[PDB]
DNA sequence: CTGAATTAGACAATGCTCTGTGGCTCTAG
RNA sequence: UAUGCGCAUAACGCCACAGAG
């Protein structure tokens, strides 16, 4: 059985509810001075990436041709996939649960849930 | 980090919550501070 | 307490004493010695070191964090 | 006044070329044209 | 709170003061002298959700 | 050690011929595809320093900051001038003007070749 | 290996994320597919850029010698962007001098916009040129610049987005003024820009676009026209 | 010689290679006290060769 | 003019952030995958948005009002729809 | 007329019933120039005079006068590569900490259509907007204490562009 | 019915500084 | 940031070859 990140978060949260007194000493990063549940298992997971400032990601133009650097390209490859998942969760919305298109068929599937392949892609 | 495999030592320092006292010669030059050896073991004070 | 380090000024201390004092004479700090036509602040700082007329305190930090204070007047300078 | 003469690479005939006209030799149609050197003062040192 | 990422300038009404976005107090902000590549370093570590906490004393 | 008087006579004197191929389509991509070498007549940036085709004379010398070529936009009228950015004084050797493969190309590709003197100095390797 | 059991394990998180963010918030994923081309006016409601207060009643001149004075003659190279000396042919049909049209002779606002755009990012000028309409100067310093801290002082700057906003509003003015047939290459000649800019602004007016270089040999030695849009009336 | 003269407020007066009149005017204007700008903490810096 | 820094780093510590602390640090949720429009300017809600820093001297910021020479730079965030692992901690998450 | 007040035993006690000239000893930080190794008092007084009439969020107000200049410690902290010696001072200040909506008094410069600049304690050129949209007939027929001395309210405070803590407060007559 | 040593695979490192030119950076569907 | 006269123009990487000590 596949273990989704939303299920692994709940498994860490229950494991931390039990065994957190010990694992706060192996992971001392978050929340300085180390008393009353400082580290938390939510840093094992990402709800959002962080876009670094745009002055550290400059585009290198040379006579009417822009060239993006690699950092902005990897962030854009995350973001196009984010848009794709957001449209697909819109399609699972109002379906077995107006203004729909069903245009998204580019991922790999034989089912409705392309969420598996598009999760591993994200 | 400045020696080798900087990402693994960065990952260990982030997991363990490691503190750097900034007294190494590499750590003083990362943060732009005068290195402790040589003409940096001491400080000069102006009497008032 | 009794100061238990070297009575001699080390070679690293006279570099930073001459650097700090020449940076002071680079600003309009008053010169304690007679300028014999020098325009270089290093040469003026060397004349002030030779004449024992620099007032700066060297704070010699020991590796536990402790220190002890020495004026350049009470250090033995050599060539 | 003082036309811009260009010399064909093959037939070496002199070609006047304006801004808008296509460049090719008026006799043999060749594609490379060399600019003519005209009389004008340049000063060099004999050293 | 020891953070380069936290100070922020007020939108003008002048005054030109900074606010720590974390602790919401304008008193604790002062300048240090770092390399510019150290600022690039702490921004690229913030891109990986790594906190760099400075002891500024 | 080289004798000074042999060096002052012709011993091991040289040259280097730099050829710079200037294309107004490839580099100067602003739009409208109608750039041709030329000057706006009455331009004080090119007077007695470029020829009437916006292109230096063949005997000419080029110091730093001299006008190197001039090109004008035909659908607009505005003439631009480009300056010589190298730090070495050269003498223009020849200027060849190129068409496309058909003979239908317009006056926009050119290939200036310049001679830099390079006689033996202190620091040259024999 | 997986199974159809991975479909059930992923469908649990799907049915979870349908909760806590409702179906209206998920149908609102249709945002940011084509939100807005920014830093210019909206596609509807063509009454922009001239509010009915502070209309043109300010510093008006009238002569055919004033038409001749485009180059500012004497015995001072030129004082206009000369698009007004193109629109003067359409302006001369109600009246040759000081035409009281239903466009209210608002071409001087376009002139002040081009005089403001070419003037650079650094402005010591509290008043721009003569600077007689102060509410117009207020609208320019409110919408067509950006304030900036500098060493405890403040200075208005004209960013590239602002320079594109001014230019796009000049386009929107000159389209309805010159009855949807405009000569953009005159603006290229007089205002020192590139033709990639005007082609990309033509792309920015994507809705109902069909452009043709109509007038050939219109000048003394060159051809210049582009800017046919063929839009419904304002 | 000197490439430029840094003033007391951090403004860099670049010396001109063309005219000696500007450089004479700058050389007269050295050593003068704190000007109408309220920055009396420093003197000028001459970036000499 | 006056030396603006006289403070001094005594030490540096490495840790992780909570997501609340980044969401306080971030100034703009970044949504649009298209960087630049047809007219060349940076987009709204894109990776080069001006609520972050300007990337060159030709523009100013939106959060602060400074130019490129005085803007510190600002963080933005791509709000992911669903949860992904943290690749820094994926090995230790696998072991736990 | 921007005339420099002396300390004057706490500025002749201009902490009146209205104007808040609170006095309390404070410590400041001084980057002394190396030309003041001798005459340290002169350089400290000069940098404190540079600090005057400028709002300090650490002092929570605007200093108008200082006295009892005392030096904390006899050692001056020369940092690494810079020339300025950094000594920590202790002085007794008289500071001006205003608030929004509170009472002040002023000596006027002008009364135009919309600008009234009143000197608060002879230093602060505090401007007052004259109309408060109640009537335009209150511009003439004075009735707003149009004399040499005036008392007013403050709604916002924003510093001036060059070396002055400016005060922008409307007149706010108690009746009408 | 599970700790045991062992072995194959993965991976990380491999001198320093400097000067040029030339092609390509989104062509394929 | 550089050049030119506050103004105008130009604001780069990755491979692969070749070379210097
Ligand atoms: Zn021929
Ligand atoms: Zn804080
Ligand atoms: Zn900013």
């Amino acid at each position: 059985g596949y273990l989704t990140p939303t299920s692994a978060r709940e498994h860490l949260s229950a494991l931390w509810k039990n065994e957190g007194f010990f694992l706060n000493y192996l992971f001392s990063g978050m929340d300085d001075d180390g008393m009353e549940s400082r580290f938390n298992p939510s840093v094992f997971f990402l709800d959002f990436l962080v876009v670094p400032p745009s002055r550290y990601r400059p585009v290198s133009r040379l006579g009417d041709q822009m060239f993006t650097n690699g950092q902005t390209v990897n962030l854009q490859a995350v973001m196009k996939d984010v848009v794709l998942i957001r449209k697909l969760l819109a399609l699972m919305a109002q379906e077995q649960k107006i203004d729909r298109s069903f245009l998204s068929t580019l991922p790999g599937q034989s089912l409705i849930d392309k969420l598996y392949n598009i999760w591993i892609r994200l | 980090m400045t020696f080798e495999t900087s990402f693994q030592f960065l990952k260990q320092a982030t997991m363990l919550g490691s503190h750097d006292e900034l007294r190494s010669p590499s750590a003083c030059l990362v943060v732009g501070k005068v290195v402790r050896g040589g003409t940096g073991l001491f400080e000069l004070k102006q009497p008032l | 307490q009794k100061r238990i380090t070297t009575p001699y000024m080390t070679k690293y201390e006279r570099a930073r004493v001459l650097g700090t004092r020449a940076l002071q004479i680079a600003m309009c700090a008053p010169v304690m010695v007679e300028l014999e036509g020098e325009t270089d602040p290093l040469l003026i700082a060397m004349k002030e070191l030779k004449a024992r007329k620099i007032p700066i305190i060297i704070r010699r930090y020991l590796p536990d964090g402790s220190y002890e204070d020495w004026g350049v007047d009470e250090l033995i300078i050599t060539d | 006044q003082q036309p811009m003469i260009y010399i064909c690479g093959e037939c070496h005939t002199e070609n006047e070329i304006k801004s808008r006209d296509p460049i090719r030799c008026r006799e043999c149609g060749y594609r490379i044209m060399y600019k003519k050197r005209t009389k004008r003062l340049v000063v060099f040192d004999a050293r | 709170c020891g953070s380069l990422l936290s100070p922020l300038l007020e939108k003008p009404p002048r005054n030109r003061k900074y606010n720590c976005t974390l602790c919401s107090r304008s008193d604790t902000i002062d300048t240090v002298s770092v390399p510019y590549v150290f600022r690039y370093f702490v921004a690229e570590l913030a891109a990986m959700n790594i906190k760099v906490k400075l002891d500024v004393v | 050690i080289v004798n000074k008087a042999s060096w002052e006579r012709g011993f091991a004197h040289g040259s280097v011929y730099k050829s710079e191929f200037i294309d107004l389509s490839e580099k100067i991509k602003q739009g409208d595809s109608s750039l041709v070498f030329g000057i706006k007549p009455g331009d004080p940036r090119v007077l007695q320093k470029l020829d009437d085709d916006g292109l230096p004379f063949i005997g000419a010398k080029l110091q730093y900051g001299d006008p190197y070529y001039s090109y004008l936009n035909l659908n607009t009228g505005e003439s631009f001038v480009m300056y010589y950015k190298s730090k070495e004084n050269c003498v223009v050797d020849n200027i060849k003007v190129c068409s496309n493969d058909t003979g239908s190309g317009k006056f926009k590709c050119v290939c200036i070749t310049m001679r830099v003197p390079r006689n033996p100095t202190i620091g040259d390797k024999f | 290996v997986g199974n159809e059991s991975l479909n059930r394990a992923v469908a649990k998180a799907a049915e979870t994320i349908i909760d806590t963010k409702g179906v209206t918030a998920l149908v609102s994923d249709a945002i940011h597919n084509d939100l807005q081309d920014d830093s210019l006016y909206l596609p509807p409601c063509y009454d922009d850029a001239a509010k009915p207060e502070d209309v043109y009643k300010f510093e008006d001149l009238l002569s055919p010698a004033e038409y001749e004075a485009l180059q500012s003659p004497s015995e001072m190279i030129e004082e206009n962007s000369h698009c007004t000396f193109v629109i003067e042919a359409l302006k001369s049909l109600p009246s040759d001098v000081e035409s009281r049209d239903r466009q209210a002779r608002c071409i001087w606002f376009l002139d002040t916009l081009i005089k403001f755009r070419a003037h650079r990012v650094v402005k010591r000028k509290s008043a721009l040129g003569p600077g007689v309409p102060h509410i117009i100067n207020t609208k320019l310093l409110k919408h067509f610049t950006c304030l900036t801290y500098n060493n405890g002082r403040l200075r208005n700057l004209i960013s590239d987005s602002m320079k594109a906003k001014i230019t796009a509003y000049v386009i929107i003015l000159a389209l309805h003024i010159h009855d949807f047939q405009i000569d953009l290459t005159v603006l290229q000649r007089d205002l020192k820009l590139s033709e990639k800019r005007m082609m990309e602004i033509a792309k920015a007016m994507r809705l109902k676009i069909s452009k043709r270089r109509v007038s050939v040999a219109a000048g003394s030695e060159e051809d210049h026209k582009l800017g046919t849009l063929s839009l419904p009336l304002p | 010689g000197a490439s430029m003269v840094i003033n007391e407020d951090g403004s860099r007066t670049a010396l001109s290679a063309v005219d000696m009149t500007q450089r004479e005017a700058v050389a007269k204007q050295l050593l003068t006290p704190a000007t109408g700008a309220p920055k009396p903490q420093g003197t000028k810096i001459v970036c000499r060769h | 003019s006056k030396n603006m820094p006289w403070r001094r780093l005594q030490g540096i510590s490495f840790g992780m952030y909570s997501a609340e602390e980044l969401k306080k640090l971030s100034v703009k949720s970044i949504t649009n995958p298209r960087y630049l429009d047809s007219l060349g300017n940076p987009s709204a809600n894109g990776l080069y948005d001006l609520a972050l820093g300007p990337a060159d001297s030709k523009e100013v910021c939106s959060t602060c009002v400074q130019d490129f020479s005085n803007c510190s730079g600002h963080l933005g965030h791509i709000e992911l729809p669903l949860t992904v692992y943290n690749p820094l901690l994926f090995d230790k998450l696998y072991l736990l | 007329c921007l005339e420099l007040p002396t300390y004057a035993a706490a500025c002749a006690l201009v902490n009146s019933r209205y104007s808040c000239l609170v006095a309390g000893p404070h410590q400041r930080h001084i980057a002394l120039s190396p030309r003041y190794l001798n005459r340290k008092r002169t350089g400290i007084r000069e940098q404190l005079d540079a600090e005057l009439l400028r709002y300090s969020e650490s002092l929570l107000g605007v200093p108008i006068a200082y006295d009892n200049i005392k030096v904390v410690g006899e050692l001056g902290d020369i940092y690494d590569d810079q020339g300025h010696i950094h000594l920590n001072i202790e002085a007794d200040f008289v500071i001006f900490c205003p608030e929004p909506g509170q009472k002040l008094m002023g000596i006027v410069n002008k009364v135009s259509s919309s600008h009234i600049g009143c000197l608060v304690h002879g230093c602060f050129n505090a401007s007052i907007p004259k109309p408060e949209q109640l009537s335009a007939e209150q511009w003439q027929t004075m009735e707003i204490n149009m004399g040499d001395e005036l008392e007013f309210e403050v709604f916002r405070l924003d510093s001036d562009a060059a070396g002055v803590f400016c005060i922008r407060g409307k007149l706010n007559i108690t009746s009408l």
